[PDB]
RNA sequence: GAGUACGGUAGAGGGUGGUGGAAUUUCCUGUGUAGCGGUGAAAUGCGUAGAUAUAGGAAGGAACACCAGUGGCGAAGGCGACCACCUGGACUGAUACUGACACUGAGGUGCGAAAGCGUGGGGAGCAAACAGGAUUAGAUACCCUGGUAGUCCACGCCGUAAACGAUGUCGACUAGCCGUUGGGAUCGAUCUUAGUGGCGCAGCUAACGCGAUAAGUCGACCGCCUGGGGAGUACGGC
């Protein structure tokens, strides 16, 4: 997220974070994906945040 | 977890692949972690030990 | 005296450490049959095993064939024994099984629940 | 004043005055003195769970300066209406004006 | 040395409001019929007055899965859903400014987990006391079925913990190696800074062990100890 674009990831931008979450809709671990662990905080905020907004499932049932 | 039969595949293959999918979501042991409560005490503890043996067989692969 | 049909139905089985339990609905959530582990002639230790889900599942579509249901789809839910089992006799039943599906509940804070045994 | 970021999804019956809507908030904080910076409207689209029983909604953001008068008032607007069904403010600490997604797809 | 002015970062630091989703329990209704629940095995208990299961609706309270990590912040106690508002400190870079303005601290003042107490709200889950069922020679227990204060909120008191790193605060020096958190530079690599971990040379220790986050070598100030019980008890004071 630092070499070109993204300096801080976007709630909006469901492309990016549609990457970081699993097929149940949990959000991955940092350990997995070997982000960054201030990157990290990023995208756990983003995906919460969209997904109080519904862009996002919070889980796959639902 | 949840899988769907496609294709006419026979009942072995599709119950593995529920299976194998339930085991990666970690069903099972989400509902073994709730049973009964456990006190914080408990639980920072099961992680200290959980940090120190995860730290020690890193260590030892070197 | 009455009867009914129905085709396309679902199946509930809920496992637990100490029984399971099975129910044939059609899509609306109505039951039409259902059987359990200690209906079947366990009634104890035996009762908690995946071969009275087994037994369980074979007597409820047994009786859920009176109404033809051709196609299943089902639904586990629970920690106990018979997760499989049953699943597996659903189909030796002679049903075609669309999909399988879990729903167990899992809360994510919750209640609490009841304090650790010491035994 | 202060920068201020605002999604705001509708009810999708009422999908006809959502624009009416739009440049009758923006209008008060005009008169007070705020400003608009960035306006899209890229709505009907399909919820992720249900939300008070609806399956569609439409989306509208919009980056704007105000003072805590028009935000509240604005605020206020926004929980006795009957459209508005769900709503996030999250103050930005500059001003952006191009684009977030649009509609990518071709 | 100690502080001030100026850009910028990271954060479960604090306080006041509002809003989410998962799940439990109760209530209403439809389908449907004889079991459910629990255990080492049982039984009490719940069900043909229609339970358990399944579907639709409603109310209400509390705790915030995944991220989550020998991670972060705070003087300590401690702080995990999201958003707005009010607010404290830390880290980081350059230039300028004041000119010893510093350290410690008996009394004293303030913050201080949980349980507890007073007044007024609230009541889902859990659960001291309590009741029943088992086990047992007995069982005022462990286990099972229920269940009240309490756990939650506002204001006030209490001022105690294995309140622990069982290690008082401040400052200066002493080989190295491997991680990780928040920043800087130079050309993924090297250097450096404030935290957080694992090894280890000297040195120290009764030994275990510590070892730049010393229990090493030195300074400044404070608290405390003098065999085990009686006893952190008796009497007096606050
Ligand atoms: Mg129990
Ligand atoms: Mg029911
Ligand atoms: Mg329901
Ligand atoms: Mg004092
Ligand atoms: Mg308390
Ligand atoms: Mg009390
Ligand atoms: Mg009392
Ligand atoms: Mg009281
Ligand atoms: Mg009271
Ligand atoms: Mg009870
Ligand atoms: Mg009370
Ligand atoms: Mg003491
Ligand atoms: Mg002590
Ligand atoms: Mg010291
Ligand atoms: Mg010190
Ligand atoms: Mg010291
Ligand atoms: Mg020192
Ligand atoms: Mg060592
Ligand atoms: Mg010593
Ligand atoms: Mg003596
Ligand atoms: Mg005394
Ligand atoms: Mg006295």
């Amino acid at each position: 997220f630092t070499a070109e674009g993204v300096k801080e990831i976007d709630y909006k931008d469901l492309n990016t974070l549609k990457a970081y979450v699993s097929e149940t809709g949990k959000i991955v671990p940092s350990r997995i994906t070997g982000t960054k662990a201030k990157y990290q905080r990023q995208l756990a905020t983003a995906i919460k945040r969209a997904r109080y907004l519904a862009l996002l499932p919070y889980t796959d049932s639902h | 977890p949840a899988v769907k039969v496609k294709e006419n595949e026979p009942f072995d293959v599709a119950l593995r692949r529920f299976k194998r999918s339930c085991e990666k979501a970690g069903v099972l042991a989400e509902v073994r972690s709730r049973e009964f409560y456990e006190k914080p005490t408990a639980e920072r503890k099961r992680k200290a030990a959980a940090a120190v043996k995860r730290h020690a067989k890193k260590v030892q692969r070197e | 005296k009455v009867k009914k049909t129905v085709v396309d139905g679902i199946a509930h089985i809920h496992a637990s450490f100490n029984n399971t339990i099975v129910t044939i609905t059609d899509r609306q959530g109505n039951a039409l049959s259902w059987a359990t582990s200690g209906g079947s002639g366990f009634r104890g230790s035996r009762k908690s095993t995946p071969f009275a889900a087994q037994v369980a599942a074979e007597r409820a579509g047994q009786a859920a064939l009176e109404y033809g249901l051709k196609n299943l789809d089902v639904n586990v839910k629970g920690p106990g024994p018979g997760r499989e089992s049953a699943v597996r006799a659903l189909n030796a039943c002679g049903y075609k099984i669309a999909s399988i599906t879990d729903v167990t509940p899992i809360p994510h804070n919750g209640c609490r629940p009841p304090k650790k045994r010491r035994v | 004043m202060r920068h201020y970021e605002i999604v705001f999804l509708v009810h999708p019956d009422q999908s006809e005055q959502v624009g009416g809507m739009v440049e009758r908030y923006t209008k008060a904080i005009e008169e007070d003195g705020g400003k608009i910076h960035r306006l899209e409207d890229w709505g009907r689209r399909q919820l992720a769970y249900a939300i008070n029983n609806v399956h569609k909604a439409h989306y509208v953001l919009m980056n704007v300066e105000c003072s805590a008068k028009a935000l509240a008032e604005l605020e206020d607007n926004f929980r006795y209406n009957d459209a508005v069904i769900r709503n996030l403010v999250m103050r930005r600490d500059e001003a952006v004006t191009e684009q977030s997604e649009m509609l990518k797809a071709e």
